[PDB]
């Protein structure tokens, strides 16, 4: 049937939310690098 | 006096600003806009912002306008309202920026935030460079940076050149002047100074320190060779060892194998090397071979 | 054919004709007064086309 | 402000030679491995 | 047309090719001063009795205009100086040239 | 006298204004309007505003009109009705602005608000620049800016160049003149002055302070090299160290390796460097190599 | 005498007027009307207004008519019936306005209201400018502006150049002349004067004040560089610091690095700079580099 | 403005300035003095141990 609930091939949430970057440390620098892996 | 000429202070640094702008007023020595579309596009953006909408897909060929990149240096402790100097550089098929004027241009940091606004008249030297100019007091500071100067009881003097004896000399001088336990060397490039807590007391301390005088210790023997410009420089620590040298067209003033005596000071080195009668061009090759053999008791750097 | 590359540029000077004198080998050189006025060696003007 | 100046010519010289890249006609060769391009293009 | 040095010279004959960029140049490399540019995939180019130049494209109902070919006129054309290669340069004899669209 | 030549006052700054305008009255040296559509479009806008509607799609070729950008500097504490000086610059294929007149033009800020109205006769120098001019008292101020001058009990004198000794000197001078606790140094670029509350008292204070005299302390040794114009400048703190130098075509007046003695003052430096017999063009390369080696005890800046 | 040369009065300002007109009577040096349609269109409008209707779509080629823009300056306190001077400028492909006459033209403000009517004979200089002229007493005032002069007990003298010492000097002079509490400085550009209420008393006050004499205090050291015309000006406050200078083709009259001594007054500066033997063209580059280094103790402005 | 990476592809310095070409000499190569600023620091075990 077409009314029986089936799960989709691509499961879970299909979107992501950007996260705010860290607060810049108050040295004399403009270049701020978030923790780099 | 001297320490201010050898070190910098931690937290007191410069940053860089860059922006895009237009230069108007040229005597027909601007871009050929049929090959630089961003020129006409940004001119249309400016006109639209001012209140004039030019129809799209129309003919437009200017001659008195050039698209430029503006670069500046954000100074330490900069306050809003002050002024800095900017450098203006052409960026497409322009002939000259002789008598141009820079229109309102925002200067962004690396985080894409506006830190200064630039506008003024360009001074081109007037051979000389035509597509590059400098504007004096051409930008005004709009944003300020936070800093943690004055917080804590420790500053760091950062040497300009690594050395252990030099860091120890600076430490000993500061301790001789400003009390027993005032300074401490961390490594070959840092001196940690204890300062009273506050903002004015630290300024008094750094004003007292920056004008002290220290005697520079002998550095490393080194020979700098700039092959691109064709220059050779040897500081006062270079020595030599006795050895023979041969090179094309060079002879004794005798065969082609010339002797070189030992040399303790620099005058002896200059004399013994001038004895060979070689241009700097050949002197480079001679010095490289001598360093490879073992005569040259120095440190060769090709810059 | 798309590998043709510029390799150099000739130097063309402009002389009026009344200030140039012939030499023994057969190469014209500037007179003393014209040489003093326009410099020892001329400048490659861009107005000449060949 | 003279009407003109005295100028003397020197001759003529062939400068360039171009090819008229128009569309030619088509002839039916009856073969099955012959291709004719209608429009503009080039085989590599 | 524009000479390499920077000055401007005038011609009369029409035999134009298109350089690799797309601009309209005469046989010899000299670029036509109005600087008409014909983009790629130009199925057909049209230059009417007026200076308007219109190019058609793939599946376009109407041709797109890519510029206009205005031409210059002189008060006295006999006084023009004729340098080589089918070119004339303005002199004091001929008056100040004025450019106009064809037919005006 | 002196302090006014070293610092600025916080809140007293200049702004920039820009606008678009037309220049009429040229002797046939205006735009070729068949390639600058905005010229004819804005002329039609002006005519329509005045009461004359020109039909669209008609032929129009002018010669005595040019489209220009007008730039000006909004001064501190500007009051409406005053006058400022403007700079006028061509913006498309115009030949000259010799005897032109600038029509009514509004000058906007960066927020797109009208701050001044510009109109007048252009003065072109009359080689010289033809496509750029200046109008004296050519704009009138229409809008005023708010400010918080006179509110509070603290002003900031902002130095033009960062230095700790200089800020301390200015602070000590102000404290010696205007009482014990009148000033306080915040950092290398700011001096915080306590002033009485009000508007006239602060003017009296700043009038007393701005004319004081301070003795400038020795700055940093630096060498400025402008390669675009071909110039070299060395302030009075540069020193040298004994070392040998070689460069193409330069010789002793002796071989090609010439000596350079130590130099404490600037006269010794000038003498020792003139001894080498080098044009500034080669002096740039020599100085770069010497700074890389260690002879030049200065700070090289390529501007 | 002096104060009238330093300040303006609040509410006493000039405005600008602009209008469109026709100039007739030229010796065949008018527009080529086949390319300026607005000329023939406005001529037809005028003829129709007078009582003559020319059929449309007819041939019309004139030679003794030109279309012009008329500009004028609305003076302070202007009364209807008075006369002002106008400037007339060609606006399309005209050759000269030598002996022309300006027909009746209304001059509008920025609110598009008629403030004056212009008509007269043009005076072209007769190289000189042909497409621009001036008419003396060529316009008559038709509308008047309201104003609030004479209402209140406070006027504002607005300085022409910002300065705290100057505002304080003017305030002190007015207080020394016209009683104790007559003036008060608001900022670096305004002096608030208390005046009796009325209209004639304020005129008496401003007549007494405007002729006072004040001694100008020393201004800021500044150097103006006009690169477009090729000029350099230095006021009497510029000083110098000892430093070395090198530039192409300049030599000692000695090598290429020339010394410059310290200079306290302006005569010393002129002498030391003339010693280098440089044209103003090179003097610009030298001054820019010196300001960047630190010798020039002035304020460089590129105008 | 140019970032200078190490061998681990991390930014250690930012470079910007005016180039000084000698002005035969090399034209396609130059050197900038104090043209880069350090942005990242390296750890080290100096001072630990005997």
């Amino acid at each position: 049937c077409a009314w029986i609930p089936a799960k989709p091939l691509v499961q879970g949430a299909t979107t992501a939310q950007p996260i705010p970057g860290p607060v810049p440390v108050a040295n004399g620098s403009i270049f701020q690098s978030a923790q780099p892996i | 006096e001297r320490i201010r000429d050898l070190t910098s202070v931690q937290g007191v640094r410069e940053n860089s600003l860059i922006g895009y702008g237009l230069v108007v007023g040229l005597d027909g020595t601007g871009d050929q806009t049929t090959q630089t579309p961003f020129t006409t596009q940004t001119l249309n953006n400016m006109l639209s912002q001012l209140g004039i909408t030019v129809p799209t897909g129309t003919n437009m060929q200017l001659k008195n306008v050039a698209a430029v990149m503006v670069t500046a240096s954000y100074p330490p402790f900069a306050r809003q309202g002050q002024t800095i100097d900017v450098v203006v550089s052409s960026m497409g098929n322009a002939k000259s920026l002789r008598g141009g004027t820079l229109l309102m241009t925002p200067l962004k940091g690396v985080d894409s935030q506006v830190y200064a606004l630039a506008q003024g008249n360009i001074l081109v030297g007037g051979v000389n460079q035509l597509n590059g100019g400098r504007i004096t007091n051409g930008a005004i500071i709009e944003r300020e940076l936070p800093t943690q100067f004055g917080a804590g009881n420790t500053i760091n003097l950062q040497l300009n050149d690594e050395d252990f004896t030099m860091a120890q000399q600076i430490t000993d001088a500061i301790n001789r002047a400003r009390g027993y336990g005032s300074a401490t060397a961390l490594d070959a490039r840092t001196v940690q100074v204890r300062v009273p807590s506050g903002n004015s007391s630290q300024v008094r301390f750094l004003a007292d320190i920056q004008n002290m005088e220290v005697n520079v210790t002998p550095q490393d023997a080194k020979v700098v060779i700039n092959s691109r410009t064709g220059s050779v420089v040897m500081n006062r620590e270079v020595t030599l060892d006795s050895c023979a040298v041969a090179q094309g067209n060079l002879s004794v003033t005798g065969g082609s194998l010339q002797s070189v005596r030992s040399s303790a000071n620099l005058n002896s080195v200059v004399r013994a090397l001038n004895a060979l009668g070689a241009t700097p061009m050949d002197l480079m090759s001679i010095l490289q071979s001598m360093q490879s053999a073992g005569c040259l008791r120095a440190k060769l750097e090709i810059i | 054919p798309n590998t043709v590359a510029p390799v150099g540029r000739l130097k063309l000077v402009k002389a009026e004709g009344n200030e140039v004198q012939r030499s023994d080998d057969g190469l014209f050189r500037l007179t003393a007064e014209a040489q003093a006025e326009r410099g020892a060696v001329l400048a490659a003007d861009p107005s000449i086309r060949i | 402000t003279l009407p003109s100046g005295l100028q003397i010519g020197t001759g003529v010289r062939p400068v360039a030679t171009e090819r008229l890249h128009s569309q030619g006609n088509l002839s039916q060769t009856n073969n099955s491995k012959d291709v004719a391009i209608k429009g503009q293009g080039f085989f590599q | 047309v524009m000479l390499p040095d920077g000055t401007s010279a005038y011609t009369r004959d029409g035999s134009f090719q298109v350089d690799q960029n797309g601009q309209l140049v005469t046989a010899g490399g000299f670029q036509v001063q109005p600087a008409i540019t014909i983009p790629a995939n130009a199925l057909s180019i049209t230059i009417g009795r007026d200076g308007v130049v219109s190019v058609t494209q793939q599946g376009q109902a109407a041709p797109v205009q890519v510029g206009q070919l205005n031409l210059t006129t002189f008060m006295n054309d006999t006084g023009l100086e004729s340098i080589g290669e089918n070119l004339y340069i303005e002199t004091q004899s001929s008056g100040a040239p004025n450019e106009s669209t064809p037919g005006l």
